[PDB]
C-alpha cells in the first residue's frame, strides 16, 4: 500500500491513542481523508470524512485531522469496546484510484493473562480401521491471542504432517486454536509417545497421547 | 466518503 | 440507501467471477460513487473499482485493472463487477459500497458475500469419534469430541444431543489443509460420572454436500 498506517497500536483504558497514516501529496495531501472501524470480515462503519468531520451518530471521542501528506485518528478515553481495526481511506490523484491503508489492529492493555487449556485426542479405532491416524490438539481459554505449537514423537520433532490454525476470539474474549497431526496407521503405531507443545507468554503446557 | 476523491 | 450483493459462493480457478448489488432508496444515476471493495480472509480492505452514477466514468486499483470490468444498469437499479481468470488469491468477501459524490458524511455498505476459489469438488465429511482416555475419566470431567474430516466448501454446524446439551461445548475453527479439504473438532466437557449413565452424540450438519451425521461417541 502506498499509505502506510503501524500495524497494531495498544494503550491502556482511558488513555489517548493516535492512529495515523502516511502518505503523498497526490492522496492524503489533497484529498479526502476517511477513517473506518472494523470488525473483520463484515462491513466497516465511518468514523471521521473529509479529514476531520465525526457522521452524526459516532461518539465525540472520534476525531481526526491531517496536515501535509499524514492524517491521524484520535481516539479520547479508550474503552475496551473500541478494540477493532480502524483503516485510512482516500484517492490518490496520481493513481486515479481509491486506497485503503493496511488496517491498525488496537489492543486495550490490561486485560488479565491466561494460560491455554490444552486437549489432545489420539486416533479413533474408526480412522485407524482405515489406515489413516489424526491427533487432534484443542487448545482454548488463553489470553493474549498467541500461541505457538510444537509436535514431538519420543522426544524428536515432527514438522512433517502438521496443521494448525490461526488463533481466534471466543465468546468469554479468550482465545482458542487447534493443530493437527495427520499420519498413517503405521507411523501412528511407529512410536511410543506422541506430545503436543503448546508455548504461550513464554511458558508452555506440552501434552502426550500413547498408542 | 467511501471512493470519493476530491482532484481528477 | 440500502445495497444487497449476490455472487457464487464457490468457484473454480481460471472462471470469471460476476457479481451484482441491488441499489434501493437511491437512483444508480444519480450524484453516487459506486463501488466495489473485498477483504481476503484475515486481511486488509482492497478498493477494487467506483462507477460514478452520473457520468459512467469508471476507475480501477492499478493492480486489478486489468482484470476487472465495473457496470451499471438504470432499468435494474444496480451495479455490477466481473473479475477473470480468478485464482485462490481472489478468495474474500466482496462488498459493494456507495457514497452521494457531495453529502460524504453518508456513507453505504452491503453486508459482503464470500467468494471462495478452489479447484476441490464438494465432498462430505467423515465424522469420528473423539473418547476419553480412562486417566481422564479418573478426574472429575472428562473431555469427549468429534472430529469433523475433510470437507468441503465450508460451512459445517455441530450440535450435540440435538441441541439439548450445551453447557462445556466448544466447536473449533475448522483447519484448512494443502489438500483443498477442511476439518474442524468439536469437544464437549462433561461430569466423569456421567459417562456411563448418558449418551452423547454430536449431530454434524453439512448442507453443501446434503449430508448430516449423528455420531455416538462410545467408551
Amino acid at each position: 500500500s502506498v499509505l502506510t498506517q503501524p500495524p497494531s497500536v495498544s494503550a491502556a483504558p482511558g488513555q489517548k491513542v493516535t492512529i495515523s497514516c502516511s502518505g503523498s501529496s497526490s492522496n492524503i495531501g489533497i484529498n479526502y481523508v476517511a477513517w473506518y472501524q472494523q470488525v473483520p470480515g463484515t462491513a466497516p462503519k465511518l468514523l471521521i470524512y473529509d479529514s476531520n468531520k465525526r457522521p452524526s451518530g459516532v461518539s465525540d471521542r472520534f476525531s481526526g485531522s491531517k496536515s501535509g501528506i499524514s492524517a491521524s485518528l484520535a481516539i479520547t478515553g479508550l474503552q475496551t469496546g473500541d478494540e477493532a481495526d480502524y483503516y485510512c481511506g482516500v484517492w490518490d490523484t496520481s493513481l486515479t484510484a481509491y486506497i485503503f491503508g493496511a488496517g491498525t489492529r488496537l489492543t486495550v492493555l490490561g486485560q488479565p493473562k491466561a494460560a491455554p487449556s490444552v486437549t489432545l485426542f489420539p486416533p479413533s479405532s474408526e480412522e485407524l480401521q482405515a489406515n489413516k491416524a489424526t491427533l487432534v490438539c484443542l487448545i482454548s481459554d488463553f489470553y493474549p491471542g498467541a500461541v505457538e505449537v510444537a509436535w514431538k514423537a519420543d522426544g524428536s520433532a515432527v514438522n512433517a504432517g502438521v496443521e494448525t490454525t490461526k488463533p481466534s476470539k471466543q465468546s468469554n474474549n479468550k482465545y482458542a486454536a487447534s493443530s493437527y497431526l495427520s499420519l498413517t496407521s503405521d507411523q501412528w503405531k511407529s512410536h511410543k509417545s506422541y506430545s503436543c507443545q503448546v508455548t504461550h507468554e513464554g511458558s508452555t503446557v506440552e501434552k502426550t497421547v500413547a498408542p | 466518503a467511501v471512493g470519493i476523491g476530491a482532484v481528477f | 440507501v440500502q445495497l444487497q450483493e449476490s455472487g457464487p459462493a464457490v468457484m473454480k480457478p481460471s472462471e470469471t467471477l460476476s457479481l451484482t448489488c441491488a441499489v434501493s432508496g437511491g437512483s444508480i444515476s444519480g450524484d453516487y460513487g459506486w463501488s466495489w471493495i473485498r477483504q481476503a480472509p484475515g486481511k486488509g480492505l482492497e478498493w477494487i473499482a467506483i462507477i460514478f452514477g452520473s457520468s459512467g466514468s469508471t476507475y480501477y486499483s492499478p493492480s486489478l485493472k486489468s482484470r476487472v470490468t465495473i457496470s451499471k444498469d438504470t432499468s435494474k437499479n444496480q451495479f455490477s463487477l466481473k473479475l477473470n481468470s480468478v485464482t485462490a488469491a481472489d478468495t474474500a468477501v466482496y462488498f459493494c459500497a456507495g457514497s452521494p459524490v457531495r453529502q460524504r458524511e453518508q456513507d453505504y455498505w452491503g453486508q459482503g458475500v464470500l467468494v471462495t476459489v478452489s479447484s476441490a469438488s464438494t465432498k462430505g465429511p467423515s465424522v469420528f469419534p473423539l473418547a476419553p482416555s480412562s486417566r481422564s475419566t479418573s478426574e472429575s470431567t472428562a473431555a469427549l469430541g468429534c472430529l469433523v474430516k475433510d470437507y468441503f466448501p465450508e460451512p459445517v454446524t455441530v450440535s450435540w444431543n440435538s441441541g439439548s446439551l450445551t453447557s462445556g461445548v466448544h466447536t473449533f475453527p475448522a483447519v484448512l489443509q494443502s489438500s483443498g479439504l477442511y476439518s474442524l473438532s468439536s469437544v464437549v466437557t462433561v461430569p466423569s460420572s456421567s459417562l456411563g449413565t448418558q449418551t452423547y452424540v454430536c449431530n454434524v450438519n453439512h448442507k453443501p454436500s446434503n449430508t448430516k451425521v449423528d455420531k455416538r461417541v462410545e467408551i
